[PDB]
RNA sequence: AGGGCUACACACGUGCUACAAUGGCGCAUACAAAGAGAAGCGACCUCGCGAGAGCAAGCGGACCUCAUAAAGUGCGUCGUAGUCCGGAUUGGAGUCUGCAACUCGACUCCAUGAAGUCGGAAUCGCUAGUAAUCGUGGAUCAGAAUGCCACGGUGAAUACGU
RNA sequence: GCCCGGAUAGCUCAGUCGGUAGAGCAGGGGAUUGAAAAUCCCCGUGUCCUCGGUUCGAUUCCGAGUCCGGGCACCA
RNA sequence: UUCA
């Protein structure tokens, strides 16, 4: 429950509740479940700490929750350092990966609030 | 970006430019148009006017601005806001 | 300086990208990582080119069409 | 019709498939494990980009044979919808006629 | 700081010999560093000088002296005595220290660096620049900080000549463009 | 030759995916059609999560290619929950083709994976294999549409009446 | 000087024995119309005149004022 | 209720 610092939930399989981190999706997920080696669906409260010893060390080869909180803080103001389009569409709250502007584009657009 | 196989891809006038830059001074920049063109090393600390599409706007080679393409830091569109 | 006004006040090392030690006593109360000091650093020397890092330059060469 | 684009278009394909070939062993150079992966398949994209622009198989246009349309053309007629209309309705299309299943 | 008895030593040993003088107290020296942010726009927003002079309590070792303005003005709706700016006056070897830590690990990471000026003096030796991208000195978080905000820096010398301004600032080398 | 026609405080019209238990995902396996193809389609076969790379037959064709149709069914897991729902949003690592993928592409891989809890006034379409859904292909095509055109699997509701 | 009345949204105003901000108007967006009207759907819009004590809790209770109005007032 |  505890790894990595955050608190995964129980009563919950594994290879799922594994997921629960902010740098590890489905892939890392069943990636590092494999590489320490045990079974699929178990719920997590069925986990010792020993277990969670193994994830520990396993996981301490992937990237990890604040890992992965200061690698994307470092790329985006690596953008910005740089200055280009990019950092400039993220400074001024625009799409970046290069899609249309005008009336979708919602979620990097903002409320209607005018 | 483009395919590795291919390697990068820059155009031998800017090329060319730059490499007589980094032999015999670069207190002027480069008045180049290719935009797309990939950063070299030999291009490191000039200050290159690059395209915009109507103007070749200054801006300076940094260590970071390496893995990247010229026009990248010219503007094309001159946006104010509503 | 007035007592009890001022921030902290300890001495830290010039823990540069090669960690040449030229200590500092400053405020920042922490060995700090920094790029700037002899070692690894551009005007620390003329002719600038950073040695060997990570990077741009070294990735960019490693790929490069090699 | 502004015939100027019309012969912009044949000036681009014939010069293009004048040159074809050339560009063909240009471009195999960069994409086999050969060249030492440093000096011939970099030499060979120099020699590429200072080929014609204009002698590629890909900047013509595909303009129709009529009146060099820009839009609407069909490789099976080189016309436009238009003019394949109306040599249809014309009788000029062997096989063709209106359809309707 | 090294640097004090770098210039106890080798600056003299410099300048005593070039400008051929005839006393170590005719040697130029540097006595004070004013850093100064003339904010200027916290007319507005009280809380600013108090962001402002944050800078000044982390790039300088002191808590700074926040500089009240002299005369109500028309041109910037500024009223007298008021909190316009923040200053710190570094001698000592905290002087020694701050300059240290300057040109050694803030200084040379400047970005876009051509060099310093080779004339920013006021006609009497005591130099006096302005950096933009503070955040160099890794007294700044850079991350948690609000604004970029740059500052205005002089060094006070007993040199009364430009010339002896620029000596004296070679003498740690002074990028000098 | 670059640029934009891909701008973006903002309105409106289309269409796609959703907001999930007739449902999410894993395993197993089967039922279609319509096509298209010669600088094109590309077999088989190894490798790369994978885009694809390599090798590169046959096919101008009821013969080779795209070729898994999906929705289906069996078993399983999830267990009514910003969910094991979504998948937009960004970050990084590629593949493709193109002289050239920044502005300004498709695809692939890793991680956050968001508003979204059935929608207001209103308003649209549909009378039978029709809508509703599910997938398939072709032209435009150097690449590149949820678009257009065409295809086939499931497959209903109510018509009293003006 | 006495008694009374009030201030609430961007305007017209409600209600208070304390559990808490409404409606009209209004503006903006939208819906309907062939087009706009009205209409309808929406959103916006409050530190309730001000300050201060009272009670688990205030526009509402109180105090202390800002104005404005009504009526009545001392003969330095 | 109106257009004009
Ligand atoms: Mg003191
Ligand atoms: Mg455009
Ligand atoms: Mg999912
Ligand atoms: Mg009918
Ligand atoms: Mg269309
Ligand atoms: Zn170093």
């Amino acid at each position: 429950a505890r790894i990595a610092g955050i608190n995964i939930p129980d009563h919950k399989h594994a290879v799922i509740a594994l997921t629960s981190i902010y740098g590890v999706g489905k892939t890392r997920s069943k990636a590092i479940l494999a590489a320490a080696g045990i079974a699929e669906d178990v719920k997590i409260s069925e986990l010792s700490e020993g277990q969670i010893d193994t994830l520990r060390d396993e996981v301490a080869k992937f990237v990890v929750e604040g890992d992965l909180r200061r690698e994307i803080s470092m790329s985006i103001k690596r953008l910005m350092d740089l200055g280009c389009y990019r950092g400039l569409r993220h400074r001024r709250g625009l799409p970046v990966r290069g899609q249309r502007t005008k009336t979708n584009a919602r979620t990097r657009k903002g409320p209607r609030k005018p | 970006p483009r395919s590795l196989k291919k390697g990068p891809f820059i155009d031998l006038h800017l090329l060319k430019k730059v490499e007589k830059a980094v032999e015999s001074g670069d207190k002027k920049p480069l008045r180049t148009w290719s935009r797309r063109s990939t950063i070299f090393p030999n291009m490191i600390g000039l200050t290159i006017a690059v395209h915009n599409g109507r103007q070749h706007v200054p801006v300076f080679v940094t260590d970071e601005m390496v893995g990247h393409k010229l026009g990248e830091f010219a503007p094309t569109r001159t946006y104010r806001g509503h | 300086m007035k007592k009890d006004i001022h921030p902290k006040y300890e001495e830290i090392t010039a823990s540069c990208s090669c960690g040449n030690v030229m200590k500092i006593r400053s405020t920042v109360g922490h060995d700090l990582n920094l790029d700037v000091c002899s070692k690894c650093h551009p005007f620390f020397t003329g002719k600038q080119r950073d040695v060997a890092t990570g990077g741009r330059v070294d990735r960019f060469n490693k790929r490069f069409n090699i | 019709a502004k015939q100027s684009m019309k012969a912009r278009e044949v000036k681009r394909v014939a010069l293009a498939d004048k040159y074809f070939a050339k560009r063909a062993e240009l471009k195999a150079i960069i994409s086999d494990v050969n060249a030492a992966s440093d000096e011939d398949r970099w030499n060979a994209v120099l020699k590429l980009q200072t080929l014609p622009r204009d002698s590629s198989p890909s900047r013509q246009r595909n303009r129709c044979r009529q009146t060099g349309r820009p839009h609407g053309f069909l490789r099976k007629f080189g016309l436009s919808r238009i003019k394949v209309r109306e040599a249809a309705m014309r009788g000029e299309i062997p096989g063709l006629k209106k359809a309707s299943w | 700081a090294k640097l004090h008895d770098y210039y106890k030593d080798e600056v003299v040993k410099k300048l005593m010999t070039e400008f051929n003088y005839n006393s170590v107290m005719q040697v130029p020296r540097v006595e004070k560093i004013t850093l100064n942010m003339g904010v200027g726009e916290a007319i507005a927003d009280k809380k600013l000088l108090d962001n402002a002079a944050a800078d000044l309590a982390a790039i300088s070792g002191q808590k700074p002296l926040i500089t009240k303005a002299r005369k109500s003005v028309a041109g910037f709706k500024i009223r007298q005595g008021y909190p316009i700016g923040c200053k710190v006056t570094l001698r000592g070897e905290r002087m020694w220290e701050f300059f240290e830590r300057l040109i050694t690990i803030a200084v040379p990471r400047i970005r876009d660096f051509r060099g310093l000026s080779a004339k920013s003096f006021d006609g009497r030796g005591n130099y006096s620049m302005g950096v933009r991208e503070q955040i160099i000195f890794p007294e700044i978080d850079y991350d948690k900080v609000d604004r970029v905000r740059g500052l205005d820096i002089t060094i006070t010398t007993t040199a009364k000549s430009d010339e002896e301004g620029r000596a004296l600032l070679a003498a740690f080398d002074f990028p000098f463009r």
